[PDB]
């Protein structure tokens, strides 16, 4: 796609040359605070995005996972090309965002799917912590072994009781998170997020009983605690 | 030369093995081999102070005329001294450097190892042992310029103890590689310029390179395990380098420590920021050297030597080495010498100094290398004991300035410190931290001064010095600077020990000792 030509540069031009704020532009550094703590989870803010080019909101949302590709890529070539040095130990990325607009529960519907979404929720009981797996690999006569992994755990969120509509149903939805994202959450906080709208990849599609089992996901590209109950 | 001498002994004898140091048994255990070499049988002597001079020789009046002094010479006229002496020869060859012409004449009883381009200090005995009585004492005291310069104004220490033993021994058919290591050890012992100057340091590159750079005996078939000849790198003297990891050396050391702010946090954001331009992992940074994983184990040095010389520390490379014997290990010669104090241990059994003695002269032994590793764990604890103090002080504030030097006092005893060397290793990583980093070098070259708590021995002021540090060699005032007190008032004074710097007062009658000692 000639088009994702361009993107990288806005972002090539934007992530070691945009200055905000009187110096020292956080792009600079964070990347290195990060590498100093080998952390991948380099943040954007969405508001300094849009006060150098809000063309970032319009192409996004026909898929936002492509651009997400279209930053770990940019991101990648900065840290390996600027720190070779970092051409060893994990050497993989993403990043982050926080449209910091607070939107509500209850409100995704037949049109907020697999879009630019902001929301919140509020934690309970959910699993452990486990792995999946990753790659297109298992053949060789004419594979389950030394197949990379990535961690997993499931959520369970639930609403504010105090911003509640008046003896509607206090609600409830499965959402999902992933292993670097991971470890944070218990029972009983909020936690405000980006989010995104989809469905199981196939969630019983058939002919079926007087109407289909559909279940409806999501996960964090970011997640910033609004609790924060120590220091 | 001891040509026409070394001949001589073969008859009876004694080995003195002298007052405590490292330099003892390395100097020794080479003889106290080649007694039984020749036929010989040894004799050996712990001594911990002039004190056991003759509480020692006095139950041995005899006449065994070839008779040792190292470590010791700065003594008396040592015929004064050792009065039994009618022709019983001694044979010197201390470090306790600085000694007075009374003691070499008489040349009969002693033997002059003795030749320097200074010829300096002749007249002395035209001078003293000499010495119209106004033009004496214009004599006297317009050359005492000179004389008094010497034994009234400092002190210091020449050179080996046993690398005469090798000048003479190379000769003798003798290639005891291991011995050669143990010449290692007395270098590193007190050569470090680290601790005392060498300089020609940079010229022993070339000397027992060039002695062994020389000699490979084996030179086509030298692979195999036992005993292997050691081999020349330029390596580290950095806090032991090996069986901890990388964290342990970037917290315990000084030269990151005076240079780069450590105990602090930003001394741990930048070293980070450090090990980023490293790129080395945290756990890699946290795994012991022989534990961690190997390319980044084997390409530390390759990287560190030269993307280090940009971060205010430009002395990290040195000359030195490193052997094995088989496939347990690789030891490092300076991996060994912060271990050698570690079983000087100052328990309260009265059998730990002496008998400890006799251990660390079995422990040198390819054969005695089990306890070595206990030595090791006790200095990795006691290096990170030092903190114990450290930022409870510099943090707080102990310091005292008290005029023209800096003040110290500590006033609880460690039974990590009942050993008394700690005193001076202290001071020798802490005037670092605020006295010279948090202001200008101004009010940073000056020596410290440094109480120690007696805790145990009914309380007595033990006392150790200092220098101004980046100028050492300019030798110690302290040589002379503590009997001005004691010359002035004079307070229980002892100077028991071999070493000049070195003193015991009453446990409350050193304040007065120092408003006489402030000037």
């Amino acid at each position: 796609l000639g088009p994702r030509t361009e993107i990288a540069n806005r972002f090539q031009s934007f992530l070691r040359t945009f200055v905000d704020e009187r110096g020292a532009y956080t792009y600079r550094d964070r990347i290195r605070r990060m590498c100093e703590q080998n952390m991948s989870s380099f943040v954007v803010s969405y508001t300094d995005l849009a006060n150098k080019e809000h063309v970032l909101a319009y192409f996004l949302p026909e898929a936002p996972f492509q651009m997400l590709e279209i930053f770990d890529k940019v991101a990648k070539d900065m840290v390996l090309s600027i720190f070779p040095t970092y051409e060893r130990v994990t050497t993989e990325i993403h990043v982050r965002i926080s449209l910091p607009l607070i939107e509500e529960l209850r409100t995704f519907r037949k049109l907020h799917l697999n879009q630019l979404v902001r929301t919140l929720g509020v934690v309970t009981a959910t699993t452990g912590v486990l792995p999946q797996l990753s790659v297109i690999k298992y053949d060789c006569v004419k594979n389950m072994e030394q197949t990379l992994y990535r961690n997993y755990q499931k959520i369970t969120l639930q609403e504010s009781p105090g911003r509640i509509p008046a003896g509607r149903i206090p609600r409830s939805k499965d959402v999902i998170l992933l292993a670097d994202l991971c470890d944070q959450c218990k029972p009983g906080d909020e936690l405000e997020v980006t989010g995104i709208y989809t469905n199981n990849y196939d969630g019983s599609l058939n002919t079926d009983q007087g109407f289909p089992v559909f279940a409806t996901v999501i996960i964090a590209n970011h997640v910033v605690v609004k609790d924060s109950k120590q220091v | 030369l001891r040509n026409d001498f070394y001949r001589q002994l073969v008859g009876k004898r004694i080995l003195i093995v002298v007052n405590y140091d490292i330099d003892a048994i390395c100097a020794s255990r080479i003889l106290q081999a080649l007694f039984k070499y020749d036929h010989m049988l040894y004799t050996v002597v712990p001594i911990m102070g002039v004190t056991g001079l003759k509480r020692a020789y006095g139950e041995h009046q005899g006449d065994v005329k070839y008779v040792v002094l190292v470590n010791c010479g700065g003594c008396v006229d040592i015929v004064e001294l050792l009065q039994p002496s009618d022709d019983v020869t001694f044979f010197i060859c201390d470090s306790h450097r600085p000694l007075d012409v009374c003691n070499i004449y008489s040349d009969r009883q002693v033997c002059i190892l003795g030749d320097a381009s200074l010829e300096e200090n002749i007249p002395a005995f035209e001078t003293i042992f000499y010495d119209l009585k106004q033009r004496a004492r214009r004599q006297w005291e317009s050359e005492r310029d000179r004389i008094m310069f010497e034994y009234t104004q400092f002190s210091y220490y020449g050179r080996s103890a046993a690398l005469m033993v090798f000048e003479l021994a190379w000769k003798l058919s003798k290639d005891n590689m291991d011995l050669l290591w143990w010449a290692i050890v007395g270098i590193t012992e007190q050569l470090l310029l680290g601790k005392i100057e060498s300089g020609a340091y940079t010229l022993e590159l070339e000397q027992i390179q060039s002695h062994v750079s020389r000699l490979t005996n084996k030179t086509n078939d030298q692979n195999t395990m036992s005993a292997s000849k050691i081999t020349f790198e330029n390596d580290l003297h950095l806090v032991l380098y090996r069986h901890w990891p990388v964290t342990e050396s970037m917290r315990y050391s000084r030269y990151s420590s005076c240079q780069l702010k450590l105990w602090t946090l930003r001394g741990e954001k930048r070293l980070h920021e450090l090990l980023l331009e490293m790129g080395l992992p945290l756990v890699h940074a946290r795994q012991t050297y022989g534990a961690m994983d190997l390319v980044l184990r084997k390409e530390f040095f390759s990287m560190v030597e030269r993307l280090a010389e940009k971060y205010d520390i430009a002395d990290i490379v040195y000359g030195t080495f490193t052997l094995s014997y088989g496939y347990r290990s690789r030891y490092a010669a300076a991996d060994y010498v912060y271990a050698l104090l570690a079983i000087m241990e100052s328990v309260k059994k009265h059998k730990t100094p002496e008998d400890c003695f006799l251990e660390a002269s079995d422990a040198l032994s390819r054969q005695h290398k089990q306890l070595l590793s206990a030595g090791i764990d006790q200095a990795k604890l006691l290096h990170a004991a030092v903190f114990r103090q450290v930022q409870s002080s510099l943090e707080a504030r102990q310091v005292h300035s008290a005029g023209s030097f800096f003040y110290y006092v500590l006033q609880e005893e460690h039974a990590f410190f009942s050993y008394p060397y700690a005193l001076g290793l202290l001071a020798r990583f802490l005037l670092r931290g605020h006295v010279a980093t948090s202001r200008a070098r101004q009010a940073s070259d000056l020596p410290l001064i440094a109480s120690c708590p007696l805790n145990a021995s009914e309380g007595m002021c033990l006392l150790v010095g200092i220098v101004p540090v980046r100028e050492d060699s300019p030798r110690n005032f302290f040589g002379k600077a503590f009997e001005q007190a004691a010359q002035k008032s004079g307070v229980a004074l002892l100077q028991d020990f071999f070493e000049p710097a070195v003193v015991q007062l009453r446990q409350s009658d050193l304040t007065r000792f120092l408003d006489s000692l402030t000037v």
